[PDB]
């Protein structure tokens, strides 16, 4: 009677969904084709006799991803008129998918989330999934959550956005949408999580020694990190964790909900075996610096609360003798006005392996979910980046005629200058 | 007759109440059908105390099971000795409250209490003649100590001359599983001292420090802290339901160890506990129960006792065995240890004597002592809520469920003067 | 009217009023036109542009609804005009002022707003304000609304005909601004 | 001892009479040459040794569309002297139909309409089809109501008369020929029901997914729509509704009784499985506004009172439940004389499919007849479209030259002109 809704806008949102719905249902036995050959209801539904139909609606305005979606081999699985598509592609231009062609699409992806969310009964929040530098996605995700946010009200949504890399970039004009973005959703979404790709990559480089790595691999690893977080929904543990038990526990202030995770252990089966995988060095490892899933340095800043899961046969007292560990270390130092700063879950289900996949099976991992003060020097790169081509309004002439306002620009400015100020405000000593 | 029924709360009671009767089962020999199979005709002659009995011959535990989310009551059902509660005495909302103390005594809380009140009445109207109720719940989760507490004034209002047994596991600060423990600890330890006739504060650190300690044990788990705060609690009313030299209820020990009202916070610890390779090394006698139950490291708590002054004390032996020789042991253990006993009450150790042993063992005792050194435990926990508030941390998930800033301040007052007249009494001389 | 304000109340939370906004600029271009865009995240309102001068007086009421935020942004915009065409050739954005109308007091009827462009001030706008909680293009509007008026349907040949000149010679003045602005 | 004569004039409605003639055939196990390989007696009747012949009269001037019935594959089911048929056509003429050839031929179709009723005992009412923009088929609809309602009196009559589109249109004079008669049934039928091409074309392109419909794919909507109508008259149910019982639930007063329909639901057999298809959610797409089979928005106007049929295995508990959920909806209000509006029946028999059409089998449906105050709208924009002609006396020489007199055009837009301002008067709140 526990249920959670996943929302997949744009391409890298429907390809990292893709990623995590594989991983869902080889965790649940469920079969490519939907048929089986009372953990599956948090993601699932079921149809009376046979199959299971996701929790889940594709959005998309560029028609490629979901025609592709619908020719493989999970053709079969989900709902043929939940993989809402467009015609037209915003074209990396944020103007153009809240302003122009996403209003037209978003009545019925709302009538979709009506559809689905009247057959749950224990709703506990809902998920999305969209990456920040892009048009169709950003735009999309603010008017959904937007929409959502006076639909329902007090109903908790959390979001797991891929912003840009500090250096590396694909498109030349994310910044200016990454900033909008980042607007909408400050007042709109109750968590959010960092995703840039070149910190993942770092990751896979050095520990699953691969050195020509494409998005699926990328995909899995959040799909695992995804798997992690809401394993604690559908499978029996000894200190349990829920969804609407975050706010209280990662948030200090309404404002302040952009954090980082990492996730541990990551290795391969040609070298996983020889070595122990104790809980005290996996949750060391979790901690190490190089190892966030973000591109910062927590060294940089001071930490806030930190909400860390365990899965497998891990004993609680060996996690209460490596959390002593870490708060004798002097590298790592905690906010003045936080003792203790560390929230433990504990689950007996030890993560799944895909097959052909890179990652090795084993029976202790811990993901990491950390709020830390650190984290103000994306936004401050971010919005270097910004000042540099609004100063001479370069770019602005394709936002302009897609009907924003001129002045629309200068309050996301103003408002990631407050987010500094209150980043730098809340992290001094009384 | 003069029998108690049994009410728990929040996922940490159900599963300390997932042992204890177990415990009770198997020392009365009741099957998990619920058909009597035991030896001696004792087991039967007081069963009343605990279970009610239904047609068909089998027994049905008088147990309340409460939570504001229903998996973790259906997660006892499937084990062990989980048919013998009555499906209707589970009640339990959809939602949640997510360790938010305000959630779970406001809004949510509020509205649910009704259902469970009416089953708590219909429990106890019916009974022969009551005794009390026993409440065991924790202080760091935000549905028990919500919910629990404003039951206990609810319940308190309705029979003032009936007994009051809590249960309470406080947050430590050495193994933190959630971050704003400290806020519905301090919230709770506000109400659960103006309603509650006895409480007895356990905490997982001394149970961590005592299985690895004592009973050597490599892998503690949560089952073993259950067994032995289960048999810990099974102690205390075990002369209630078999004979003994001198019988001694509930009531007769809250006249004895309790001289002021507001002083009724007890700590308590269990002896024998052997290693498993020790068992035979040892030889269970009178002076080896004592000078292990006066051992400091024997508390179910950290604080350390040796660092106050012992207002009162309670031993419940158990086992057939002279008199003489206990009275001379406890007469002993006060002559050698003089500076650790308050000077102005003379004589301030009550013993008892049951003839049942457990099953199992020839020998043992329960430990109930009121000291003066439990004010550690506040003033950390004040400590704590002190460096957390003054930042107003985490502070609006509380104020926007209707409660203001003033009943924190009223708490933390309140309780630094149930710790300031609490110790009033250690430096006092005759 | 009394449908109207029914069908308002039951999708917003208030309305702010704004009244009598007066203009002050450090330095106004005096061959350049002004206007005022009013915005909030449920709408904009726009001044009728006025020539620059040491201060400007925008006359009208402008009701701004609220479901939220309670935050209006006063963006200011110079406009270069064709005298000859009577139409706008070019905005540009002059700065922008924020009233958070949470920190305005319910006593004071006069609100200012500080212009700001580039985060340095450069200006203010002057404002009274209420609070409640609960062919020109103009030409061819007001003939598409008494058709509207006349009409028992939707969509009369001539009400469409009319809508098709309105889009093209919207779409003509936003082709002379974009002219304009270069 | 239940019977009910079913009318069908004009081509229109002689092709919906073929469209429900196979669904009442198939329904009740009848082969096409109506042999058998005790519910039948509702639509047929027994002629003592095989055969079973239709309670219908075909009429119609213009002789194709008979000859195409007499020689398809029912040419034995129907009794041959029952298909009136004329020589020449009224050529979309009104007047033509009313006074020139339609009054030659009425004697035939009421001497056989007599040789029908004798037969039945237990005459509920009868049933008219007809499609109103056309000349013989309002004409000659129009003198058979007038002729029956004065040689039988108060049997109850139902028409289910297909009006022209907003917009989609035919014929170019079909305004003029429809205010006449609807001037004519006004004053002279029990029931009028909606069916617009339109709405039902949108309806098949939004659900049913044809690109490309024909008149067949419409008629067997309606077919059904018919079927489910009058079930519950020949079959058993847990809560049965006649004709009879309809002036009295929804005809609030004598001159208000158009009203539209709506049914639910409809999906073919690709992806009909794949979703559970529960009363709720059926109940739910019935009130939506894109569902209705007339193209007028709800939204627009109150709702008077509502019949709504089930069929299936559906049970009355649930229904109740969707009930009350519906009232609780802000987008859909009642009038304010009306505290409860709803009428439910409930039948058991599934609805039957045709095979080689549509619709796919189903357990559960909905059919539900409403009179709503929106209505007022398509006789707004009619009279519209018939003012913008009469202004400059168009078309008219071709009615004035085949015996109407000058004055009748204006006596039709007086009664039309009151119609609307009783509408009006009737939806104001006291
Ligand atoms: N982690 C990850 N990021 C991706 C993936 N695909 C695209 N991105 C990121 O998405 C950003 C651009 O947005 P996209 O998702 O590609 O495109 P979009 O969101 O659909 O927006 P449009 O361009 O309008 O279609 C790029 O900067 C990439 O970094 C992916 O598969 N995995
Ligand atoms: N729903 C539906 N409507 C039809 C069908 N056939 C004709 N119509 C409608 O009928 C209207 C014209 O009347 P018809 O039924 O075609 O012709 P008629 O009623 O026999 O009148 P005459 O022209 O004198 O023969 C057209 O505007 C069509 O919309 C049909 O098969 N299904
Ligand atoms: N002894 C024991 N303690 C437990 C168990 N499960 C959880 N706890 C303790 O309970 C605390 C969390 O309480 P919580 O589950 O949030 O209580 P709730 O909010 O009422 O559900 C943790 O600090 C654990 O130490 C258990 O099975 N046994
Ligand atoms: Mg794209
Ligand atoms: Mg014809």
């Amino acid at each position: 009677m526990r249920e959670v809704i996943s929302i997949h806008v744009g391409q890298g949102g429907i390809q990292v969904g893709n990623a995590c719905w594989e991983l869902f249902c080889l965790e649940h036995g469920i079969q490519p084709d939907g048929q089986m050959p009372d953990a599956f209801n948090t993601f699932f539904s079921e149809t009376g006799a046979g199959k299971h139909v996701p929790r889940a609606v594709f959005l998309d305005l560029e028609p490629t991803v979901i025609d592709e979606v619908r020719t493989g081999t999970y053709r079969q699985l989900f709902h043929p008129e939940q993989l809402i598509s467009g015609k037209e592609d915003a074209a990396n231009n944020f103007a153009r998918g809240h302003y122009t062609i996403g209003k037209e699409i978003v009545d019925l992806c709302l009538d979709r989330i009506r559809k689905l969310a009247d057959n749950c009964t224990g709703l506990q929040g809902f998920l999305v999934f969209n990456s920040v530098g892009g048009g169709t996605g950003s735009g999309l995700g603010s008017l959904l959550l937007e929409r959502l946010s006076v639909d329902y009200g007090k109903k908790s949504k959390l979001g797991f956005t891929i912003y840009p890399s500090p250096q590396v970039s694909t498109a030349v004009v994310e910044p200016y949408n990454s900033i909008l973005s980042t607007h909408s959703l400050l007042e709109h979404t109750d968590v959010a999580v960092m995703l840039d790709n070149e910190a993942i990559y770092d990751i896979c480089r050095r520990n699953l020694d691969i050195e020509r790595p494409t998005y699926t691999n990328l995909n899995r690893l959040i799909a695992q990190v995804i798997s992690s977080l809401t394993a604690s929904l559908r499978f029996d543990g000894a200190l349990n964790v829920d969804i609407t038990e975050f706010q209280t526990n990662l948030v200090p202030y309404p404002r302040i909900h952009f954090m980082l995770s990492s996730y541990a252990p990551i290795i391969s089966a040609e070298k996983a075996y020889h070595e122990q995988l104790s809980v005290a060095e996996i949750t060391n490892s979790a901690f190490e610096p190089a190892n966030m899933m973000a591109k910062c340095d927590p060294r940089h800043g001071k930490y806030m609360a930190c909400s860390m899961m365990y899965r497998g046969d891990v004993v609680p007292k060996d996690v209460n003798a490596s959390i002593a560990t870490i708060k004798t270390k002097r590298t790592i130092q905690f906010v003045d006005w936080c003792p203790t700063g560390f929230k433990v879950g504990i689950n007996y289900q030890p993560p799944t392996v895909v097959p052909g996949g890179d990652l090795a099976k084993v029976m202790r991992a811990v993901c990491m979910i950390s709020n830390s003060t650190a984290i103000a020097e994306v936004f401050s790169r971010l919005d270097h980046k910004f000042d540099l081509m609004y100063a001479k309004r370069a770019f602005v002439h394709w936002y302009v005629g897609e009907g924003m306002e001129e002045g629309e620009f200068s309050e996301a400015r103003e408002d990631l200058a407050a987010l500094e100020k209150d980043y730098e405000e809340v992290g001094i000593e009384t | 007759m003069r029998e108690i029924v049994h009410i728990q709360g929040g996922q940490c009671g159900n599963q300390i109440g997932a042992k204890f009767w177990e415990v009770i089962s198997d020392e009365h020999g009741i099957d998990p059908t619920g058909t009597y199979h035991g030896d001696s005709d004792l087991q039967l002659e007081r069963i009343n105390v605990y279970y009610n009995e239904a047609t068909g011959g089998r027994y049905v535990p008088r147990a309340i099971l409460m939570d504001l989310e229903p998996g973790t009551m259906d997660s006892v059902r499937a084990g062990p000795f989980g048919q013998l509660f009555r499906p209707d005495n589970f009640v339990f909302g959809q939602t949640g409250a997510g360790n938010n103390w305000a959630k779970g005594h406001y809004t949510e809380g509020a509205e649910l209490i009704d259902s469970v009140l009416d089953v708590v009445r219909k429990e106890a109207e019916g009974c022969d003649c009551l005794q009390g109720f026993q409440i065991t719940h924790s202080l760091g989760g935000g549905t028990g100590s919500g919910m629990g507490t404003l039951l206990i004034s609810k319940v308190r209002e309705e029979y003032p001359d009936r007994i009051m047994e809590t249960f309470s596991v406080v947050p430590s600060p050495k193994v933190s599983d959630t971050v704003v423990e400290p806020y519905n600890a301090t919230l709770s330890v506000h109400q659960l001292v103006e309603n509650a006739d006895e409480c007895m504060v356990i905490d997982n650190e001394a149970l961590y420090d005592i299985c690895f300690r004592t009973l050597k044990l490599t892998t503690p788990t949560y089952g073993d802290l259950n067994h032995l705060v289960s048999a810990a609690m099974s102690g205390v009313t075990c002369c209630l339901r078999f004979p003994g030299q001198l019988n001694s209820d509930l009531r007769k020990l809250a006249v004895n160890l309790i001289p002021f009202p507001r002083l009724h916070f007890f700590m308590i610890g269990f002896a024998p506990l052997t290693s498993r390779g020790s068992q035979q090394y040892r030889a269970l006698t009178v002076p080896e129960l004592t000078q292990q139950m006066f051992d400091a490291k024997n508390m179910m708590c950290a604080a350390d006792p040796r660092h106050g002054r012992y207002l009162t004390a309670s031993a419940l032996f158990r086992g057939r065995m002279s008199t003489k020789e206990v009275d001379e042991q406890m007469l002993n253990v006060q002559n050698k240890n003089s500076s650790y006993f308050v000077e102005w009450i003379p004589n301030n150790i009550k013993s008892s004597i049951c003839d049942i042993p457990p099953k199992g063992l020839k020998m043992a005792v329960t430990f109930v002592g009121n000291s003066t050194a439990i004010q550690e435990m506040f003033k950390r926990v004040a400590e704590q809520f002190t460096a957390m508030f003054r930042r107003k941390a985490f502070l609006h998930w509380y104020t926007g469920e209707g409660m203001d800033e003033m009943e924190f301040t009223e708490a933390e007052s309140n309780m630094n003067d149930l710790v300031s007249e609490y110790q009033q009494y250690q430096d006092a001389t005759a | 009217n009394k449908e109207q304000i029914k069908q308002i109340k039951s999708k917003y939370e208030s309305c702010l009023t704004v009244t009598n906004l007066q203009l002050s600029l450090d330095s106004f271009k005096p061959e350049a036109y002004y206007y005022l865009k009013i915005r909030n995240s449920n709408g904009s309102h726009k001044t009728t542009p006025q020539n620059g001068g040491a201060s400007m007086m925008f006359q009208g009421d402008f009701d701004i609804y609220f479901r939220g935020q309670k935050i209006v942004y006063i963006d200011v915009q110079e406009v270069l005009k064709d005298e000859i065409l009577d139409f706008i050739t070019a905005d540009d954005l002059v700065g922008i002022g924020t009233l958070d109308f949470e920190k305005v007091d319910i006593n004071q009827s006069q609100q200012r707003a500080v212009i700001r462009h580039k985060g340095k001030q450069i200006g203010s706008v002057q404002c009274q304000a209420s609070y409640e909680i609960f062919q020109s293009n103009d030409e061819l509007l007001e003939q598409i609304k008494n058709l509207e008026k006349k009409d028992k349907f939707w969509l009369s040949p001539e009400r469409y005909q009319l809508d098709l000149k309105l889009k093209k010679k919207q779409i003509l003045d936003r082709r002379q601004m974009l002219m304009k602005n270069r």
